[PDB]
């Protein structure tokens, strides 16, 4: 199993080195499954809540992109009510350069701001460039009211 | 001894000094020292129903039919009008005997004290009354019950009605779910004041567990759902909806969602259990350690499965919640074992303000220091007169006696006297012979069986003062009058139901 | 349905508190006397102790300390009445209008608690920081001084000893610092804490746990430079300060207790103290003085001064004056002198003040013939026992003559053949080492013009003469005759050993035509729980001469008789029974009535019994001529613990409780069923604030003849423990409405001293229910109104309907109310 | 001679509110909950 072999090495680098307003962990010895703990960054409309993420790790990885689930209802503009999110890194387009690590930032770095190139809700669109006012003051909300 | 132990000394000195300022409620509870049931009469003949509990007021008594859909409602006469019949009796005791006369009181004696004034049916689908679940609202006006339904084992429930949630229980083979439905009653008329019902649950009405109610608001927990209803009670005895906190914790979270996502379907974790996770979360953040961080991913998954067990009302606007394994609160496991966190949740702002574990120290002084908010018994009184391990110096000292006993296992200890906690509703009788103030004996005959008779010896000088039996010179429970000296013993032996009635009788 | 009217007569007179400082100004120095609900303020000047203003509070006030923040010209006055109705009092005097205003009120009651056995107890900081509370046990209530904030924050702080006995704040400490007294299993301890504002919790203070005399009931603590505390035990006297330990026995202590203290000198040095005989002692603190400036207390030294007033608390003022506040006896304004009397006593009486409380009996009886009677009670305690003959009228208005009998009276009747008085009585006497009893002192009873002795054997030796310890004090009953025109006691016959006289009448019984004296008793032991003897003993007094007629023994106490028909009523622990006056002359039972737990109370009206229990409230009973049995026909289901008992009308029963609360018990006229029927609906409510101890048909103002249309209808007069004396009466539902209309506008117009609501006030109130007053009208609020200003008149009269008598409610006009008001101030 | 000299305070001796009171609503118990809470977000 490729994937154990290389995951376990990176544990230590990952939990040395804990990346800002993101983090994750191990269950037990395994690999196939995982959790993590990620905190809204700073200056997003999300900031302040901790979101749970699901975590999977697949025996074919890296060959295969990591398997993202959100366990937290989230209003996002690239998530849908099954709390997975399709991008690129997150798809075919995945090569096995890229590490558990670098996924936890540009996952980050997405919830600052939408992808409206390919975005999985149009309403968001449409309130997205239109009126962003709505689109805040109740993205405040959701956080504020399912995530603390 | 202070000589003022005669009812004169004390009648003649209450007529010149009302005493201290707030004193004058102390002035009258010692007369309980001098007034007492020192008479008993054994096996009085009864009708063929259930003996529940006196009211906190003491005026009503409730018992449950033997088809357990009425209720009966008696009125308390008092513990003076059996006087009559027994004069020219002696002794502390009267014994089942032969004779015409004991015969005669023995089948008049029941009828003497409480007198029959309403039956109300309330069960009419095949629901059965529970015998042990009863409430009293905090003006007393009205009473609570509830009635169980065992649903059919065939045709099955449909998957989304018997489950409607990510964590929601799996019903056990020994106990099906039931539709359960509460009734408030008012008992000056006997009047259905109004009815809720509950379709697929698994509720424990037996001794108030899954119910309890801090003034006018009532909650009850859903076992099977992990859910809690909350409830307001109104003057009228008519219920309201309060909110519901589970996969939701705000009332208004279904309808943003609907708008935008109108939908076991949604697999994102409770809104509670969210809370609960957050503050284990933030709290092994402050370590900072590997070893926090290790542990917390570790056990996530144990953890997520936690289901609640039990609940109480700390006030109007919190919880405290019992957690523990998915396997013990289906009755298949010992608790002891596994851990239990107990979660203090606030209704209104919707955060955890504390979680303590099982062996959380933090919690015992708590307890001890705080024994009587947590009991939040006799809530019916203005002025109330509390008997725990923080209102009295000798109830105190029996508590360090449990725990030096069980030390001389400091752990286990920790284990044991928490495995009370959280408290049933309406669990105390505020009887001013339990009064530990007043008088003295063992707790551990009334809160197996206790072959001596109970004995009550007054604190100030040490002397007995009257005996307490409850079988014919094997289950016993006493029901003592809230305030007067009357008391009722109850050994049940098979299916012998035998009563014996302790009251004051004037030795002549 | 039910409409009364309460009114006061007299006001209380017991003293509960005494407190003195600069209140009035910065240079006066005040006096002040809390007197249940009254508050007086007296000047201490050359003249004597000038009157300034008497202000009555709405609650029983419980805690009164004086004390001057910063900034503050004039100290401030802290109030917390027994319904918890705190408040903080400023004096302001507007040329000659006098006010006081309230800076601060709230009601600080917790919904749960234990009240504590001791009772309310306030202490304040020496610094004006803080104001502690001890309400319920566990608690330790305290109330932050922050002069700039608006929300005065009071919180509870936990405490971990349950059972505190005395708590004071100490002195010289930079933090505010506590040191009390609290029992435990071990016994009693002294222990200090620090008070942390902000933490708020207790810190440790800087003393040690200490093991001290289990008697000990009192602390003092002693000002800068001694520091420390002073605890007062019942035979040992203590100093604490860090290390320093003291201890003194002196056997003149133990004679009595000491149950009040006072500071003299700032300093500390001198110290008074009072006991229960009223013997007031001084406590001195002798100082030696460093060479390096540090002050170190030296030994403490007792030593008795004089006799007075049984004291409830001393208040030196200046100049070797001391005031004494007593509630068994009249208070005293007593001088220290620099040299004892030939008696080798240094206290020389200056004035007394009259205090007719705790009435425990009396009767109204009229000694002129001419209609006004005159109220004879049975007042006073101990050595302060007596006799005051209250009589209206001037010939202010209550004349008050005062008989002492150096003894407790117990009860009192008149026998009008006789022309005497027979009066119960209790003397003490110690059990010499001789074997028998020595009076402390000559009473009435000893100095009696002729003396008798019981001189029966119904009870034989089968009791066993228990421990006689020596100096144990005992109790010794007589039933004195006293005459009506010079009040001595003309006879006096004592009772046997042990046996207590608890009720008494003066009746004819029968046929027979001789006027009778009969006495109630009960044999009492120290062990026995409940009287399980008594005796029935008719006596005879004729030409000065008093003869034992007949006896009767019964099975248990007598707790109180009444003529019922020509029959003696008398009820016995729990039985009421019926008794017959046979031509042999001796008493035959006729019908009894087992269904009581304690029959305490009786009164009678026609062939109605009202019987009140001990516990389980009133009881309406019949009897039945034609039968000769008694029927029970109704009772009342409210468990009340009574303390008297009186039927208005044949409908109404009025009771009092415990608690210091009247109820009205009416007959369920609209009850179909028979067990509707046998309840008895209460249909009055009110906290009167007094614990009524009799109750007696009468009224001290002349009959009006010819008026049977007054507003009011019957008189019910009684006396409580405080002195208090007042009248109640029945009114028409007319009345009733129009008042209790008026009753509510006065509320919006009068400010209550500190801002306490009137209906909360006298809202009813015990352990068990709390509700509004219902079908009682507060006459002294009524009264008030003759007293405000005239436009405040006009206020209450606005937009107001009134009757003028001719059936129509027309514009109403204060002048009108006038004439109402001044027509029922003028029935008492 | 230990009477003498006795306090003299004159030797002729004889010959609108401010602020409110209001306890805390929160019950005790509940209070140390909360105030051991606000340490954490301290922390």
């Amino acid at each position: 199993s490729t994937s154990a072999k290389r995951i376990q090495k990176e544990l230590a680098e990952i939990t040395l080195d804990p990346p800002p307003n993101c983090s994750a962990g191990p269950k037990g010895d395994n690999i196939y499954e995982w959790r993590s703990t990620i905190l809204g960054p700073p200056g997003s409309v999300y900031e302040g809540g901790v979101f749970f993420l699901d975590i999977t790790f697949s025996p074919d990885y890296p060959f295969k992109p990591p398997k993202v689930t959100f366990r937290t209802r989230i209003y996002h503009c690239n998530i849908n009510s099954q709390g997975v999110i399709c991008l690129d890194i997150l798809k075919d387009n995945w090569s096995p350069a890229l590490t558990i690590s670098k996924v936890l930032l540009s996952i980050c770095s997405l919830l600052t701001d939408c992808n409206p190139a390919d975005p999985l809700v149009g309403s968001i669109a449409t309130q997205y460039m239109t009126n962003r006012a709505e689109h805040d003051r109740m993205a405040r909300q959701w956080t504020k009211r399912y995530a603390t | 001894r202070i000589q003022n132990q005669n009812v004169i000394h004390r009648l003649e000195r209450r007529r010149i000094s009302s005493g201290k300022a707030g004193t004058h409620w102390h002035q009258v509870r010692v007369f309980h020292q001098n007034v007492f049931p020192n008479f008993t009469v054994v096996n009085v003949e009864k009708p063929p129903c259930f003996l529940r509990k006196f009211s906190p007021d003491g005026r009503y008594f409730i018992a449950f039919s033997s088809d357990q859909t009425s209720l009966e409602i008696y009125e308390y006469q008092g513990c003076q009008a059996a006087e009559d019949l027994l004069q020219g009796y002696e002794g502390e005791i009267l014994s089942n005997g032969n004779d015409q006369r004991s015969v005669n009181i023995r089948g008049r004696l029941f009828e003497r004290f409480f007198v029959l004034l309403h039956i109300t049916n309330v069960a009419a689908n095949g629901e059965h009354l529970n015998r042990e679940c009863s409430l009293f609202t905090d003006d007393c006006r009205c009473v609570i019950v509830g009635s169980a339904a065992y649903l059919p084992d065939e045709p099955h429930p449909p998957f989304f009605e018997v489950y409607r949630n990510s964590e929601s229980v799996t019903p056990n083979p020994r106990s099906p779910l039931e539709d359960y439905s509460l009734h408030i009653i008012d008992l000056h008329t006997g009047r259905l004041c109004d009815t809720r019902t509950f379709k697929c649950d698994k509720v424990v009405l037996s001794h108030n567990q899954g119910l309890y109610l801090y003034k006018n608001i009532l909650a009850i927990l859903s076992v099977q759902q992990q859910t809690i209803h909350v409830f307001q009670v109104t003057p009228e005895g008519t219920f309201i909806d309060v909110r519901t906190i589970g996969r939701f914790c705000y009332e208004d979270d279904l309808l943003t969602v609907s708008a935008v996502f109108p939908e076991f379907r949604d697999p994102f974790i409770n809104s509670l259990k969210h809370r609960l996770l957050v503050y284990l979360w933030r709290r092994a953040e402050q370590d900072g350690s590997a070893m926090a961080k290790r542990r917390f991913f570790q056990y996530f998954d144990q953890l997520r499965q936690l289901r609640m067990w039990k609940m109480q009302l700390l006030d109007e606007n919190h919880l405290f919640i019992k957690y523990t394994s998915e396997d013990v609160v289906t009755l298949r496991v010992t608790d002891p074992s596994q851990a239990s966190f107990f979660v203090v949740y606030n209704m209104v702002t919707t955060e955890v303000i504390a979680v303590f574990e099982n062996t959380s120290d933090e919690l015992l002084e708590l307890f001890e220091n705080f024994c009587d908010l947590f009991r939040n018994a006799t809530l019916h009184s203005e002025v109330q007169f509390p008997c725990s391990a923080s209102s009295n110096n000798f109830a105190r000292q029996i508590q360090r006696r449990f725990k030096d006993t069980i030390i001389n296992g400091h752990t286990e200890a920790v284990r044991r006297l928490l495995g009370q906690l959280p408290i049933s509703a309406q669990s105390y009788s505020g009887s001013p012979y339990l009064d530990l103030s007043l008088f003295s004996y063992d707790d551990k005959w009334v809160s197996t069986c206790g072959d001596h008779p109970i004995r009550f010896y007054a604190r100030d000088s040490g002397l007995l003062k009257f005996e307490i039996q409850a079988g014919l010179l094997r289950l016993v429970a006493f029901t003592f009058h809230p305030f007067e000296p009357f008391a009722i013993s109850v050994q049940r032996t098979n299916a012998e139901y035998v009563v014996n009635f302790h009251m004051r009788h004037c030795c002549t | 349905m039910s409409y009364n009217y309460v009114v006061t007569a007299q006001k209380p007179t017991a003293v509960n508190g005494c407190v003195t400082g600069h209140f009035t100004s910065a240079e006066d120095l005040n006096l002040l006397i809390a007197k249940n609900t009254r508050l007086e303020i007296y000047v201490v000047t050359a003249e004597g102790l000038r009157p300034v203003k008497e202000v009555g509070m709405y609650g029983k006030i419980a805690v009164m300390e004086l004390f001057r923040p910063k900034g503050e010209s004039k100290d401030l006055l802290f109030i917390l009445t027994a319904k918890y109705n705190a408040c903080i009092l400023e004096y302001k005097q507007s040329g000659e209008s006098i006010d006081i205003i309230t800076r601060a009120h709230g009601n600080v009651q917790d919904r749960i608690g234990r009240p504590s056995e001791t009772g309310i107890i306030g202490i304040i900081d020496p610094e004006c920081r803080m104001i502690g509370l001890r309400l319920y046990d566990g608690l330790f209530k305290v109330i932050p001084l922050d002069r700039d904030n608006k929300e005065l924050k009071a919180f509870n702080i936990r405490l971990e000893e349950l059972h505190v006995i005395d708590v004071k704040f100490l002195y010289g400490c930079q933090a505010p610092t506590i040191c009390f007294v609290y029992q435990d299993p071990q016994g009693r301890h002294v222990k200090t804490y620090e008070v942390s504002l902000r933490e708020k919790e207790f810190n440790k203070g800087p003393w040690k746990q200490e093991n001290v005399e289990a008697e000990a009931s009192m602390v003092i603590a002693v000002p800068e430079p001694f520091g420390g505390a002073i605890i007062i035990g019942q035979e040992s006297i203590t100093y604490h300060n860090g290390d320093k330990y003291l201890a003194i026995a002196p056997p003149i202590i133990k004679q009595s207790t000491i149950v009040c203290h006072n500071r003299v000198d700032p300093n500390g040095s001198r110290y008074l103290l009072g006991d229960m005989e009223g013997r007031l002692f001084m406590l001195l603190l002798e100082k030696e003085e460093q060479m390096d400036g540090t002050v170190t207390l030296k030994d403490l030294r007792v030593e008795l001064l004089g006799e007075t007033s049984i004291a409830e608390c001393l208040t030196y003022l200046d100049n070797g004056v001391v005031f004494v506040g007593s509630r068994l006896g009249d208070s005293q304004l007593v001088k220290l002198n620099v040299d004892s009397n030939e008696q080798g006593s240094y206290v020389v009486a200056m004035e007394t003040f009259t205090n007719l409380g705790p009435i425990v009996d009396m009767c109204v009886v009229d000694l002129e013939r001419q209609g006004q009677g005159q109220l004879v009670t049975c007042s006073g305690a101990f050595k302060e026992g007596s006799l005051r003959i209250i009589r209206n009228g001037i010939g202010q208005k209550l004349h008050i003559r005062t008989v002492p009998l150096y003894e407790s009276p117990r009860k009192i009747c008149y026998q009008e053949v006789s022309q005497c008085f027979g009066v119960l009585s209790s003397r003490i006497e110690v059990q010499d080492t001789s074997g028998g009893t020595t009076a402390l002192r000559p009473s009435a009873s000893t100095q009696a013009l002729s003396s008798s002795v019981s001189s029966s054997k119904l009870f034989s030796s089968s009791t066993a003469p228990h421990e006689t310890s020596f100096g144990e004090e005992v109790e010794v009953h007589n039933l004195l005759i006293i005459d009506q025109h010079t009040f001595e006691v003309l006879h006096a016959h004592q009772f046997l050993q042990n046996e207590y006289a608890l009720s008494l009448v003066s009746c004819k019984l029968g046929k027979d035509p001789n006027t009778y004296f009969i006495v109630g008793t009960a044999m009492v032991y120290p062990e026995e729980a409940e009287p399980k003897q008594g005796r029935i003993v008719v006596f005879q007094y004729s030409d000065g001469k008093l003869q034992t007629v007949a006896e009767k023994e019964v099975k248990g106490a007598v707790y109180s008789m009444v003529e019922f028909n020509g029959k003696l009523l008398a009820s016995i622990n729990s039985t009421v029974r019926l008794y017959e006056w046979t031509t042999e002359k001796e008493l035959r039972t006729e019908c009894n009535h087992y269904n009581n737990i304690m029959a305490l109370y009786l009164k009678t009206k026609g062939d109605f019994i009202l019987v009140g229990d001990l516990m389980r409230s009133v009881l309406l009973l019949a009897y039945k001529p034609m039968e000769g049995n008694f029927e029970e026909i109704a009772r009342d289901f409210n468990p009340n613990w009574m303390s008297a008992v009186e039927i208005l009308d044949d409908d109404n029963f009025l009771g009092a409780e415990n608690a210091f609360n009247l109820f009205v018990c009416q007959k369920d006229s609209a009850a179909t069923t028979d067990e509707e029927r046998q309840h008895l609906q209460e249909v009055g409510l009110f906290h009167l604030g007094e614990f009524v101890n009799v109750f007696c048909h009468g009224s001290l103002v002349m009959q009006n003849l010819g008026e049977t249309s007054t507003p009011t209808q019957g008189s019910v007069l009684f006396g409580t423990v405080n002195g208090m004396i007042g009248l109640v009466t029945s009114l028409s539902e007319s009345w009733y409405n129009l008042l209790l209309d008026m009753q509510n506008r006065l509320n919006k117009v009068i400010k209550s001293v500190g801002k306490i609501e009137h209906s909360f006030w006298r809202s009813f109130h015990t352990e068990r229910k709390t509700e509004p007053a219902t079908g009682f009208i507060d006459g002294d609020l009524i009264e008030s109104f003759l007293d405000i200003s005239r436009p405040k008149m006009q206020e209450v009269v606005a937009n107001l309907q009134y009757d003028d008598g001719s059936g129509m409610k027309r514009e109403a006009t204060a002048d009108d109310l006038i004439k109402v008001v001044e027509e029922l101030t003028r029935i008492h | 001679d230990f009477l003498k000299g006795l306090p003299v305070y004159n030797k002729s001796n004889f010959s609108p509110s401010e602020q409110i009171i209001v306890t805390e609503k929160t019950n005790i118990l509940l209070r140390y909950l909360h105030q051991q809470w606000d340490k954490k977000n301290a922390a």
